[PDB]
């Protein structure tokens, strides 16, 4: 949970990044929905991929 | 009749085990691991795939 | 579900939420047996008993039972709404001791109703006439077998 | 026999001794009885109905019916529903439609037996009704939908490319076997246009 | 954004197998359980035998 949490804020982190290198303020990508607690929160691997 | 009595606790004998034997199955089903965990995984990876 | 509902929709007696002891303990095994026999649908049905539209009659379709059996459990229990869960055992304890003897719910709630107090020493004589006594007897036989 | 009008409400209070010797001789609680009122289409004001040797044999001829086939009631009201004479009464059956009614339900009965299905699970998977509300599962397919796909590649025109893309939904939201066949099924679903 | 690129997602690599593992060792735990169910219902019809 501790990690998934470290690598959430570091793809939000390079989505900014990334928004700030191509000078657009309206791409998104990560949309949440990757901790799906219901089942521990999985399969945020390949979602993030 | 103490054959008859040695039969009838044989019939009872059966039917606890058919009772454990749906026991088992409840649990099984009740398992963290199960039908609707791989089918979010078979959803998942097929869409993201 | 029973943690967002805060026991609220299980209900409690004389206490907020519920108390950790054996009234709650035996509320909370017969709940689970009823959410173990509610079937396929049992996901729709904890779905809106989280919320509180759950009808008599959707409650009805989904055991399979007959409406008029609905209802009048409702009229007996007193209940007008699966308010809380204690409402729901006792409907579902007034269907089950109908269903056993095979009577009508209505002809159940008659014979509690029975105050057989027979001129006072306790609250009153509700003994009913005689035409009520035949005929009371006449719905409660009705669903025998021939032998 | 006599013809007097008595009424087989089940809430009705002070039940006939009549009412409650049909309930009896017929082997179907008030609910069951009021139900093969409402199938036979002989009930009126306040569900009464005349005590005639007609009516009573119209009733009687459905319990064997029902019984004939190993169906209740409701089961038998349900396949009535499903059935090409529905929304017709028993009163309005005529003497070579009984029969063919009877023949259907014999060949009905027969083909479900070897099919090894049961009654209310054939109901909702032969009539073309809904629940009443939104699903936990529509609600998935919603929650599963909106995020993953948006308008942007949803408005082309390919019909069978938008059926393509929605397929893996439709199987992650169906618990569905393959992709292909959640397209399929949607292709269906499309060409038959429910709601 | 290359580098949080690279980042993010070995970051995610060691996320999915940790995934791998959890959903390896609650089959093994479930079989355990399976498996200790059906030894304890075989030592009653041991009795009842």
């Amino acid at each position: 949970y501790q990690f998934f949490d470290l690598t959430q804020s570091f793809c939000l982190m390079a989505q900014e990044a990334l928004r700030r290198e191509l000078t657009d303020n309206g791409v998104t990508f990560i949309r949440g929905g990757a901790w799906n607690g219901t089942t521990a929160g999985l399969m945020a691997g390949e979602t993030l991929l | 009749k103490i054959r008859r009595e040695a039969a009838q606790m044989q019939v009872e004998y059966q039917e606890t085990q058919q009772a454990h034997t749906q026991a088992q199955l409840e649990l099984l089903q009740r398992k963290f691991t199960n039908k609707a965990l791989y089918s979010w995984m078979r959803g998942k990876l097929s869409a993201i795939y | 579900v029973l943690v967002i509902s805060g026991f609220a929709v299980l209900g409690a007696k004389n206490q907020p939420a519920g108390q950790h002891n054996i009234d709650t303990l035996f509320s909370l095994y017969r709940f689970h047996q009823w959410i173990n026999g509610l079937g396929n649908p049992g996901s729709d049905t904890l779905d809106m008993l989280r919320q509180q539209t759950l009808t008599a009659d959707r409650l009805a379709s989904v055991m399979g039972l007959d409406i008029s059996m609905v209802t009048q459990a409702m009229v007996s229990a007193g209940v007008n709404q699966l308010q809380c869960w204690q409402d729901i055992n006792t409907v579902l304890q007034w269907i089950d001791v109908a269903s056993a003897l095979h009577t009508m719910p209505s002809v159940i709630r008659t014979l509690v109703n029975i105050r057989y107090v027979t001129a006072l020493n306790k609250a009153e004589s509700n003994l009913p006439s005689w035409d009520e006594w035949q005929t009371l007897a006449e719905n409660m036989e009705a669903g025998l077998s021939t032998q | 026999a006599d013809g007097n009008t008595v009424s087989i409400d089940p809430d009705e209070e002070q039940s006939t001794f009549a009412r409650s010797a049909l309930m009896r001789g017929l082997g179907v609680n008030s609910g069951e009885l009021y139900q093969l009122g409402k199938l036979a289409g002989v009930l009126d004001a306040q569900n009464t109905i005349t005590l005639s040797v007609f009516v009573i044999s119209s009733l009687y001829r459905l319990t064997l019916l029902a019984r004939v086939h190993q169906l209740t009631v409701n089961e038998l009201c349900m396949l009535y529903g499903l059935s090409p004479f529905n929304g017709k009464t028993t009163a309005s059956l005529s003497s070579g439609e009984l029969p063919r009614l009877v023949i259907w339900l014999y060949q009905v009965t027969q083909w479900l037996t070897e099919a090894e299905i049961t009654t209310e699970a054939i109901w909702l998977l032969c009539t073309p009704e809904f629940s009443g509300n939104i699903s936990p599962e529509i609600s998935n397919l919603l929650n599963n939908l909106r995020p993953s796909i948006s308008e942007d590649m949803a408005q082309s025109h390919n019909r069978e490319l938008q059926a393509e893309i929605l397929a893996p939904f439709i199987a992650a939201t169906l618990h569905l076997a393959s992709p292909d066949m959640a397209r399929y099924i949607l292709l269906w679903t499309d060409n038959l246009r429910p709601g | 954004f290359p580098v949080m690129l690279e980042r993010t997602r070995n970051l995610v690599a060691q996320l999915t197998q940790f995934g791998t593992s959890l959903l390896s060792m609650a089959e093994h735990d479930d079989a355990d359980e399976l498996t200790t169910l059906l030894l304890q219902q075989g030592m009653e019809l041991a009795t009842q035998s």
